[PDB]
């Protein structure tokens, strides 16, 4: 089966720079059936380029297409505020009948901002129910890459924590992340000190925020 | 506005032929004497009707110019298309050229003298290639006369030459079929 | 009218259930065009589901939905259908209809798309959220609400009955192993105002007719 | 030889076909879109100057977009393709008419009818000229009349087939 | 390339169109007028020798009347215009047929049907020849038959549209 | 110029017209006969590659049978006749498309629809290619669809006229 | 099999162009470097893309070859059609020939050096004449490049040369219109 591999997975650029998005195909393909699509979250995909190089109606000319054989390119000449979204390449005719790329995200490049870490102990209502969720918050940082390590009584925890990240803030282009360690009340009172350890390239050294039950 | 059958309004459109400047030549007329066929955004070809010669010899060393290969390949094609469209051309001494350094300099001596004039053939070809606004250049079974003594074809720069007629590609594209037609064996 | 595809259908079903998605054309010659279905499962990318030629002669299916999904059209009604049977949890996605025309005169492309159709396949029962406070512990402090164990999406969290909006981050929900969703909404406030100002999160979960307000207070 | 270049411009439209002259292709005018019924005549007619220009501008658009620009402008491509885009005997006709003092087409100006409520448009026909003077509308008014008739006939053929 | 010369001969007629071959254009015969429905086919057909001759004689008439005669006869004009008047592949067809012993058109003799009371006429078709011997009418009688049929079909299409 | 070679293959058939590609003209396939309604379109269309090939193979058949073979193969005849058989601008179109990365016709492979009980056949259309890769059927499926529609329209026009 | 509208089955046919071998030339491709245009059942023409020259002089004595009149008249027409279709040819020293004894030996020196290269013109003509399977010979506004140094055109024998692409007449028949087009005056 055909495989379309876009690169990079995430393209980080400031407003007003050339964005060069790439799409590489498993096999050699006919350019006439390569298409590009923009996808913002709040709406349906938007056809940008078809036939490798034809620009669809309503597309504002900074978007261009080129490519041949196995390597195809979508280019935005001057990134504008609305141009930061997901982009997908597409090939019709092989197997699957319509093949898609995994998508490239273009984001706003920013100065590096360090996360401001906060730890939240479990509420007593939650304990009265039988489960404990301790929440660690990483606020207003860039870039998005951040490592959260949950340690209980100085023991590394794996498999008991889900993460969730906000989308880039429209004003200051920062991210925020929350890690939720979920433990049963029984295991919660087994151990005393609870800590999340944050490593981000904006921090001078890995920051740890902790608490002791009570 | 003009309304036909009550509901159909007469409307017009004018094509901007300069959009084609990167794929095909564009002809236009500056004034009575100066006419242009441009290629792209950098180079072009000025067709002059003048009493002032620029070449006093009677040579057209194309074989030399080809070997040296310094000229603009598109401009040389146009020159060839122009000269190969001249009907019944037979006075090779009425055509002088200078290609030094790769320039294009071609001079037809229209004064070599109605229908059997070499000027007739040259002017007819000039009429067809500057078709847009060539009607102001000159005033008999298609046979034409002019008081001017020379047609000069020199390469020029890309400027706002099209001061009388807007650029058009029709004159050049319609001349392409006249090549090697009514040409004499030698 | 304007050239558009008007989506209909979708909703919530248990595994093994069925759902019929439909999509009606407006302002374009529906019969001229092939029709397509594309979905996006959460956190993943665009994925083609199935397609049907302009005259219904040919239908094609992604291997993942073969034998379960059946695409069809009614050119007289200018309508397109997707009958999803034997639904799986991984079939949860937004779904889109899109036209295309497959001729040697045009490239291949999907120019006209419908709006998203939400499909949720789960064994979970609809359940309002349990809202627990995230209490703050100089400078600025952070407090929030933990909206736990709700189904399905969405929930709308507002702070202080709409009046407090600056510096609020309501995080995307994570699907827990239980089959239920959980999220946190946080807000940073000046530490000085911890005593003077009261802080309420307002969690509305329209599918379960639940509106919960919770005081977050220090200690 | 006989022209063959097909016009491809169906994307995003209410029904495939037609052709839209962008602002770049028009002198001091906004975009002008012509429907399938008008443009589809260009596939068959052997004597509509505007159809030859449609293929010419489409070839220029296609060639620029699908081929990489050379360092020095070459006219090799247009010399190779001209006869698949335009009918060199059509402009021979216009040349012979000019030679003869008969009004002729210089390929620059065209006229069409436009329905005042449905927007339906006729295939533009060349506005003729002679010795630098363009014809007045009065010179070909009965042509405009029969064009309105063909528009009415086509509009009635459409309402019949739209059942 | 594809022919483009239009025939202009509507003056004083009952309805515009058609073409009248004057006595000068016919060998030992009086004037022959052909109606619009027959002649209008010359605007579309790519293989009717008589249509090529209609444009040829009309060009000769026009050129003589609208251009001043040179002192010495020049053939420059016809060399420039021939392909807008005739289909040089049509007479290539007639040449290849001749080479092959197949009956062919030498462009000199034509036949048509003529309604004995309404005078309606068909578009003349070339009377074929081979090695100096012209075909007998019997050789193409079924052609004449289908021509009479098309005449009857057209006469019935006219009575229908004449309401 | 415009093609003119007529196809002659009516002998022994149920009704005059059509054309049968013998086994010699087909790669690894038995004879294929196409009816009058399909083949008669070749007399009018200016852009069907298969029609140009029909005239090419018919000219080859005719020339071989009606002319005596030379000692050394001469290509004089085909150089003289090529433009009465094929539209050199049609393959210019295919060349320009190839140059542009657009799928094009290499004149070798064609597709048609064939009614499963009445045997009625459509005029074969060229199967396009690009950089050595032939299009998949999916690439032009909607073309096949409208072809089936024209077949149904023609079959209904026949039942109407068969009264 | 594919059924459209329930009753129309999709079917295909492939023309055997070798049936035309006695009336018109047939082009085909043997491999990346070797391409053929055949005439009839006895003779033909091998087009080679190679780094190995076969002619070290710079002569193309056509006038001599014509007078002696020993060559195959059809093959010489093809050679002429090929060379007369080269756009903007101007380096006559890049073309060497040997016609001794009536053979056909023509060598274009592609290494005489993008769009103004004589190789461009030669390769474009080669592209059009070996149209069937020329895409595997080489990989910019139609302008082409190649790492090969020579295009050689030699007469050959009738053998099973068409080992990569099946014989076709289209490449030759469609080149016929490019003759004396974009040709320079000399
Ligand atoms: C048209 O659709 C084709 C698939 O459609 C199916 O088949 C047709 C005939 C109908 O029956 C239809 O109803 C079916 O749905 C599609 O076929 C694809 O063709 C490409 C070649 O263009 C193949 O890629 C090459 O595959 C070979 C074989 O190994 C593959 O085997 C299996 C399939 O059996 C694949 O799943 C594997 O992943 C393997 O890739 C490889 O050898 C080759 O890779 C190497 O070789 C080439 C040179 O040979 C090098 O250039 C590469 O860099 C590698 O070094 C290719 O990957 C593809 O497998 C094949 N898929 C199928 C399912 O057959 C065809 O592409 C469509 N045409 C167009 C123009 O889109
Ligand atoms: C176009 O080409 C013309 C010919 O070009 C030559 O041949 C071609 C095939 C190429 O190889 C090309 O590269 C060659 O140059 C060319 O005309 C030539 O112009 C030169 C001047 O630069 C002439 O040289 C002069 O020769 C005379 C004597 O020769 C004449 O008389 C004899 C006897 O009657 C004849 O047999 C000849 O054919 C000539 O008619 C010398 O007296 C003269 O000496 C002085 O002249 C120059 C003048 O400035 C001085 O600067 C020198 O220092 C000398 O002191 C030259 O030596 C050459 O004869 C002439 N050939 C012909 C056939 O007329 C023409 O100039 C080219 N035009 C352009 C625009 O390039
Ligand atoms: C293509 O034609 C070329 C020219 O052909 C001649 O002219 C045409 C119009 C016809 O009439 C044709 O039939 C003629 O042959 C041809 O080039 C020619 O090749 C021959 C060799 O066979 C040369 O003869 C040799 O001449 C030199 C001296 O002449 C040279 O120098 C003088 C002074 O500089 C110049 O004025 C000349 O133009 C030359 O540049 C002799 O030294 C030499 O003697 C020995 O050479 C051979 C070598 O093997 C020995 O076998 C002999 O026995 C001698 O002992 C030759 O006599 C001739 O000069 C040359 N002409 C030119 C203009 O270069 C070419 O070979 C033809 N190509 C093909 C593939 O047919
Ligand atoms: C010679 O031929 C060339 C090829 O046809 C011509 O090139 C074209 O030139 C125009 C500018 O003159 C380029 O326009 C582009 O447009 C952006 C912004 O335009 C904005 O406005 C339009 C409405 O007018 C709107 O629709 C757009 O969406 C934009 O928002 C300019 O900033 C750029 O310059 C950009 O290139 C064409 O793109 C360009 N085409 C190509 C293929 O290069 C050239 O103009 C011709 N020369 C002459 C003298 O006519
Ligand atoms: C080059 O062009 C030539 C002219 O088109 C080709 O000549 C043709 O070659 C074939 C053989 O390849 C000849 O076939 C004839 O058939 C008989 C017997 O065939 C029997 O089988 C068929 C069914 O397949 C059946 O229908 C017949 O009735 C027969 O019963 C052979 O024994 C003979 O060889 C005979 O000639 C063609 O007749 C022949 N045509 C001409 C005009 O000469 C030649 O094949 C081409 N070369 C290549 C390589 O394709
Ligand atoms: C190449 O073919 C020629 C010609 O073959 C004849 O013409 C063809 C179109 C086809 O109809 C063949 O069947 C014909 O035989 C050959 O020259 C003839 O060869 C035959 C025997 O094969 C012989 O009887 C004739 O006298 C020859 N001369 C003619 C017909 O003028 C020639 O031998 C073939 N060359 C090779 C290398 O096979
Ligand atoms: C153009 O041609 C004319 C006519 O052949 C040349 O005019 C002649 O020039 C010389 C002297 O100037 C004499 O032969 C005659 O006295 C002139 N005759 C006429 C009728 O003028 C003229 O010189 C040529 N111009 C160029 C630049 O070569
Ligand atoms: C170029 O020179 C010619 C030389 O003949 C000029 O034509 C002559 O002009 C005078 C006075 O204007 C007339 O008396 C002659 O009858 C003209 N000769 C003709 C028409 O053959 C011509 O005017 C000059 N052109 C320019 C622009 O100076
Ligand atoms: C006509 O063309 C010539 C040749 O290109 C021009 O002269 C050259 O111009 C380039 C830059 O454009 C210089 O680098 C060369 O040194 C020039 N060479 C010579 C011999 O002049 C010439 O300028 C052009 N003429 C016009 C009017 O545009
Ligand atoms: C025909 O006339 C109508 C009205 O005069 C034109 O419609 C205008 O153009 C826009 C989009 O192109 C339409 O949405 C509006 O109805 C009109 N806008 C105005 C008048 O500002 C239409 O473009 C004309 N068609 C042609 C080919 O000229
Ligand atoms: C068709 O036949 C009729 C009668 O045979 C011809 O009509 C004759 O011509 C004049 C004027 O041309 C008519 O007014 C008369 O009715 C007839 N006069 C006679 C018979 O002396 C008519 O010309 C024929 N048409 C053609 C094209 O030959
Ligand atoms: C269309 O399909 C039919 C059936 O598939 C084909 O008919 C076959 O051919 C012979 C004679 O050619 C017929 O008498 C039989 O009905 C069929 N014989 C078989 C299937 O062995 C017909 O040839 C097809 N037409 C084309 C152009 O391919
Ligand atoms: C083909 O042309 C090239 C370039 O003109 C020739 O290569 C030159 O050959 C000689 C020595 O071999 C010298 O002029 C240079 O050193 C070479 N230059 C390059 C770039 O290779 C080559 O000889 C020609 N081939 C033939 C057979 O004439
Ligand atoms: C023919 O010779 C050319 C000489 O340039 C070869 O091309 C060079 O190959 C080497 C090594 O393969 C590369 O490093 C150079 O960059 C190439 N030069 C180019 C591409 O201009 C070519 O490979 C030879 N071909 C064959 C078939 O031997
Ligand atoms: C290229 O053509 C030449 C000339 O016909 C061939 O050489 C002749 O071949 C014939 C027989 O085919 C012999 O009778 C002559 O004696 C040969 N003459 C010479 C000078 O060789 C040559 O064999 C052909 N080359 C190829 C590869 O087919
Ligand atoms: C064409 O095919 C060749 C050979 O398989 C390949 O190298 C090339 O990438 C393909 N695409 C082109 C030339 O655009």
């Amino acid at each position: 089966d055909i495989v379309l591999t876009q690169s990079p997975g995430t393209l980080s650029l400031s407003p007003g720079e050339r964005a060069t998005l790439s799409c590489r195909a498993s096999q050699s393909v006919i350019s006439y059936y390569v298409a590009w699509y923009q996808h913002k979250g709040g709406q349906a995909p938007r056809l940008l380029i078809y036939g490798a190089s034809s620009r669809a109606t309503g597309v504002p000319d900074r978007f261009s297409g080129s490519g041949s054989g196995t390597d195809f390119t979508l280019t935005i000449s001057s990134l504008e505020p609305e141009d930061f979204a997901l982009y997908y390449c597409q090939y019709y005719g092989s197997s699957p009948l319509w093949a898609f790329g995994q998508g490239t995200k273009v984001e706003i490049k920013r100065t590096v901002a360090a996360p401001s870490v906060f730890i939240f102990p479990p509420s007593d209502e939650q304990l009265k129910s039988g489960t404990a969720s301790v929440v660690c918050l990483l606020n207003n940082f860039y870039p998005r890459e951040a490592k959260v390590q949950w340690k209980v009584d100085n023991a590394l925890q794996s498999g008991n924590s889900q993460e969730s990240v906000t989308e880039q803030d429209s004003k200051d282009s920062t991210y925020s992340l929350s890690s939720t360690l979920t433990l049963s009340k029984a295991d919660y009172e087994k151990h005393k000190v609870y800590a999340c350890e944050v490593t981000h390239q904006g921090l001078s050294s890995p920051v740890t925020k902790s608490f002791n039950r009570g | 506005t003009s309304l036909y059958k009550g509901v159909y309004e007469l409307q017009t459109l004018e094509l901007n032929m300069e959009t084609l400047n990167m794929t095909m030549p564009l002809s236009c007329t500056k004034n009575n004497s100066h006419h242009y066929i441009m290629v792209g955004n950098e180079t072009g070809l000025e067709l002059t009707l003048t009493n002032t010669s620029i070449i006093n010899h009677k040579f057209c060393n194309l074989s030399d110019a080809h070997k040296k290969n310094l000229y603009d390949h598109a401009l040389m094609s146009i020159i060839s298309t122009f000269h190969l469209s001249i009907p019944n051309f037979n006075q090779y001494e009425a055509m002088s050229c200078d290609f030094n350094g790769g320039k294009i300099s071609v001079q037809y001596n229209l004064s070599h003298s109605h229908c059997g004039t070499v000027a007739n053939g040259v002017l007819q070809t000039f009429m067809r290639m500057a078709w847009g606004g060539s009607y102001i250049a000159l005033d008999n079974w298609d046979c034409i006369m002019t008081s001017y003594q020379y047609l000069i074809i020199q390469n020029t720069t890309w400027e706002d030459h099209c001061q009388f007629s807007r650029p058009s590609p029709i004159g050049y594209l319609c001349l392409l079929s006249q090549r090697t037609r009514d040409i004499y064996i030698s | 009218d304007e050239v558009q595809l008007v989506q209909s259908g979708g909703g919530l079903v248990r595994p093994g259930g069925s759902l019929r998605l439909s999509c009606a054309a407006a302002g374009f010659t529906f019969k001229s065009y092939s029709m397509n279905w594309v979905r996006q499962a959460p956190g993943r990318g665009l994925e083609w589901v199935s397609s049907i030629t302009s005259g219904g002669s040919k239908t094609y299916y992604a291997d993942v939905v073969k034998g379960r999904f059946t695409v069809s059209r009614d050119n007289a009604k200018q309508s397109l259908y997707l009958q999803m049977n034997s639904l799986r949890a991984e079939d949860t996605a937004i779904y889109f209809c899109a036209r295309s025309l497959h001729s040697t005169s045009q490239p291949s492309y999907m120019d006209v798309w419908g709006r998203k159709i939400t499909v949720i396949v789960s064994s979970a029962s609809t359940k309002g959220p349990s809202v627990f406070p995230l209490a703050p512990s100089g400078g600025t402090a952070a407090l929030g609400c933990l909206v736990k164990d709700y189904f399905p999406e969405p929930v709308t969290v507002s702070w202080n009955s709409g009046a407090l909006t600056s510096g609020v981050h309501t995080f995307p929900a994570v699907l827990q192993s239980s089959g239920l969703y959980s999220l946190s909404s946080v807000v940073t406030v000046p530490s000085s105002s911890l005593g003077t100002q009261t802080y309420i999160c307002n969690v509305n979960h329209k599918p379960s007719n639940t509106k919960v307000d919770k005081r977050v207070e220090p200690k | 030889g006989t022209f063959t270049w097909t016009l491809s411009d169906s994307e995003g439209k209410d029904t495939p076909g037609g052709y839209c002259l962008t602002r770049w292709m028009l002198i001091e005018a906004e975009l002008k879109c012509f429907g399938n019924t008008a443009v589809a005549k260009c596939n068959e007619k052997h004597d509509e100057e505007f159809c030859d220009m449609l293929r010419l501008f489409d070839f220029n658009k296609q060639a620029i977009q699908r081929l990489k620009a050379p360092a020095q402008t070459s006219i090799q491509l247009i010399n190779k393709a001209v006869n698949a885009l335009i009918n060199d005997q059509l402009c021979m006709k216009n040349h012979l008419r000019d030679i003869m003092g008969i009004p002729y087409c210089n390929y620059s100006k065209y006229w069409y009818l436009n329905h005042t409520t449905t927007g339906r448009t006729s295939l533009p026909k060349c506005w003729l000229v002679s010795n630098g003077s363009y014809l007045n509308e009065t010179h070909f008014s009965d042509d405009i009349e029969q064009q309105a008739d063909n528009m009415i006939t086509e509009m009635l053929q459409k309402e019949y087939m739209e059942r």
